[PDB]
């Protein structure tokens, strides 16, 4: 199956986070300690927390409440009172830095033997003290990892011993930061595992793993093969991509609307009426798109079926038929492709067919020589060729013809 | 060795080469050209439908042609097609499996494919059968050594094409559940794909936990153009409608814009405040607006050609997990951890 946890490039930049607040001259506002505490950091408010991340990252209160709760969530800030709720509250809410001992990481989880320390030693804290899911929890792990008990409670007698050394006030708050720390890696129920990260990973993402020369030559051959080709300026390509996106603003409903208005907006469901696939009349803003681009009008079945009669008008009513027919060769059913490649041949390119066209001498010869082992890309070039073809030839004219001109003058205007 | 020091270096050689031969024509940046684009409007979307259905983890969707059906897929098995306008479930069928990572609905309208934990992608047919009986018309279509992770109907509902955990990529007949090509290349585990919209229609992109984005030649196998400045995993790629750059989101927090006629990343889209992973994308109709849904539970949204954010979303109660705009470009819908799919407009 899969063995190992996922990258977590989010902890690396919590910690950065976490850092920066703790930094003397430009961190989190801090407090007074009247009562002598040795063993965790001075405490701060919920409320200093906020007001620096939304200040150091200059958001909105709703992004840096959200930030901040799973700050705490993952367990990095913990809460001095109402302890099992993880948020961040906007307010004079205590809390402290987890220790870094205790902070998540991307390789290791937390561990049975070590939650199973905690439990006994809690246990011995009191008699039961321990809440309802840790019962549960301290008795399961006493059966499962039986063989380490003997380990597990002297460790806990061990580190219960060590800590009657601090004082009333070191004890409390080391006693919070450790349950804090288990609140996150073994949660009440009913509660979120933030830690679930889903599946694991097939490949390990810590394995630096040695190239073998089949993988440098291969290596090789991608940059071999990528320098052979062409590429543009910048302008060029940019250039386009931004006029695209201005020339299709309009169709974007969501940037800019539609008529007569947005179905999930008012309920109204004519927008998609009046745009179904094989509408009778199509709407005004549909024929303009067709002058976008020829793939604009080739795709829509109602363009396509315009332009089909624009061809057939010009004796030129079969290079749409042959550009479907390579195209269901290429993407069809595969236990055909042979049969279905010689047939198509034999209708649309041999001397004498039935639903000839012309293709010049270099397509044609492409197109013979591949036939002699037809596979389903045989047709690929014959195919382009002729889609080519109608794009810079036809499709220039037919936006300049009565019929794509009486299409447009006929086209629904809604609103 | 003294052939993998030598190969080593060589293979160095050309990556600089190759650098400095692109590096010729990068004349001008995307937000220099985007300069005196228009100016967006007010942003004011909000959810519009719930999707409460599901009894887990939502782990992705596809829109249906028809603008308004969606199927989507649970952690649980269980896959649902919703009519999302009025809410109604349509069908529903439960795989033999967990976590059902992977779902496509067909371009007819009458088929599904999906898979995950079971290494297969499936093919189910939809009927206006009175008590359908989906599980018993399940065909497996496609066979990986590990887990599913995509799946995409090619331009027909005879082809499919796959992305595994085993590190590969592949396309399939369905009909015969043949193996017609494999792509080798990525590092890892494979999370993501989507074919290209381009005229031609011979390429397809993935992304994986190689950290790379890899344009791959389906006539040939032979990734032609791949792309690796991600800092972690890449867990959504998706093509700008004109097919001549596309955008990843990745587990390092930012999406990113790549340039396929230049051969250059051109765009990050990233903020201090966004630290949690992307775990899906999509482009506005226009390609002027990048939807991106987050582990944060959010969706932030992107001004693909000037860079900025334009809006931070709330609503999801856990992992924003897919994240798809509608056909027709008037909503999009996510899926979460949450267990719900929400509708926007």
């Amino acid at each position: 199956g899969q063995q190992y946890r996922p990258r977590m490039a989010f902890l690396q930049k919590i910690e950065a986070l976490v850092k920066d607040m703790q930094n003397p001259e430009t961190g989190v506002r801090m407090h007074n300690q009247r009562v002598l505490v040795t063993s965790v950091p001075h405490a701060m408010t919920g409320g200093d927390v906020l007001q620096w991340i939304t200040q150091r990252l200059w958001i909105s209160n709703l992004e840096a409440q959200n930030l901040g709760n799973f700050i705490v969530k993952y367990g990095y800030i913990y809460p001095l009172q109402d302890p099992k709720n993880l948020i961040l509250k906007p307010d004079s809410s205590l809390y402290r830095f987890q220790t870094p001992y205790f902070w998540p990481t991307q390789q290791w989880p937390a561990e049975d033997t070590d939650y199973a320390i905690y439990l006994a030693k809690r246990n011995i804290k009191k008699k039961g003290i321990l809440e309802e899911y840790e019962k549960e929890n301290y008795d399961f792990l006493n059966k499962k990892i039986n063989y380490k008990w003997d380990f597990v409670i002297m460790q806990a007698k061990e580190q219960y011993r060590t800590g009657k050394e601090r004082n009333k006030a070191d004890r409390y708050a080391l006693d919070c930061q450790e349950k804090a720390y288990w609140l996150v890696h073994r949660s009440p129920p009913g509660m979120n595992n933030v830690l679930d990260y889903g599946l694991d990973r097939v490949t390990n993402p810590n394995e630096v793993k040695k190239q073998t020369v089949t993988a440098v030559r291969k290596e090789i051959m991608y940059y071999q093969q990528a320098l052979m080709r062409s590429t543009v300026k910048s302008s060029v390509s940019l250039g386009g991509i931004v006029k695209y996106s201005e020339q299709f603003s309009s169709n974007d409903a969501i940037m800019s609307g539609c008529l007569p208005s947005n179905p999930w907006i008012t309920d109204d469901t004519q927008f998609w009426d009046l745009n179904a696939k094989l509408v009778e009349i199509p709407t005004k803003m549909r024929v303009e798109r067709w002058a976008f681009n020829f793939s604009e009008l080739i795709r829509d079945p109602k363009g396509r079926q315009s332009f089909q009669y624009f061809l057939k008008k010009e004796f030129s009513g079969e290079n749409l038929g042959f550009w479907e027919a390579c195209e269901d060769l290429k993407y069809g059913d595969q236990s055909k492709v042979k049969e279905k490649a010689e047939e198509i041949y034999k209708l649309f390119l041999a001397p004498g067919a039935r639903r000839w066209i012309n293709i010049d001498g270099k397509t044609m010869d492409i197109t013979v020589k591949g036939l002699r082992h037809p596979h389903r890309y045989v047709l690929d070039a014959a195919q382009t060729h002729i889609y080519m073809l109608m794009k810079k030839d036809s499709y220039a004219r037919y936006l300049k013809s009565p019929i794509y001109k009486e299409m447009l003058a006929k086209a629904i205007e809604p609103q | 060795n003294e052939t993998l020091a030598s190969l080593k270096s060589e293979a160095e050689s050309l990556k600089g080469k190759l650098e400095e031969e692109r590096a010729k024509l990068h004349d001008v940046e995307l937000h220099q050209v985007a300069e005196r684009v228009e100016a967006l409007g007010q942003f004011v979307m909000k959810t519009r439908r719930t999707l409460k259905g599901h009894g887990n983890k939502v782990l992705c969707m596809d829109w249906c042609k028809d603008k308004r059906r969606i199927v989507s897929s649970s952690q649980d098995g269980k896959v649902i097609v919703w009519d999302s306008f009025t809410t109604n479930k349509e069908h529903a069928v439960t795989m033999p499996c967990t976590w059902v990572m992977a779902c496509a609905y067909a371009p007819s309208g009458c088929a599904i494919a999906c898979g995950g934990l079971d290494n297969k992608c499936s093919v189910y047919p939809l009927t206006f059968d009175k008590n359908e009986n989906m599980a018993a018309k399940k065909k497996s279509v496609a066979m990986h050594t590990n887990y599913l992770s995509a799946c995409s109907f090619t331009n027909s509902d005879m082809q499919i094409l796959t992305a595994s955990g085993d590190g590969t990529c592949a396309l399939w007949d369905v009909e015969s559940g043949q193996l017609l090509q494999s792509f080798h290349g990525h590092g890892a585990d494979v999370l993501c794909l989507d074919l290209a919209p381009s005229e031609t229609g011979n390429t397809f992109v993935s992304g994986g936990c190689d950290k790379k984005a890899m344009v791959w030649d389906m006539r040939s196998g032979q990734c032609v153009q791949a792309f690796e400045t991600h800092e972690s995993d890449v867990n959504s790629v998706r093509y700008y409608p004109s097919g001549d750059a596309f955008a990843s989101g990745s587990d390092d927090a930012t999406c990113r814009l790549y340039d396929l006629r230049a051969d250059r990343e051109v765009a990050i889209y990233s903020k201090e405040s966004i630290i949690f992973g992307a775990s899906s994308v999509d482009f506005s109709l226009s390609g002027r607006l990048l939807f991106a849904g987050y582990n944060d539970y959010t969706i932030n949204v992107w001004d693909v050609l000037k860079g900025s954010r334009v809006s931070i979303l709330f609503g999801h109660e856990n992992r924003v997990s897919t994240l798809r705009v509608s056909p027709d470009g008037t909503a999009f819908c996510s899926g979460s951890w949450d267990h719900t799919l929400r509708v926007w407009a």
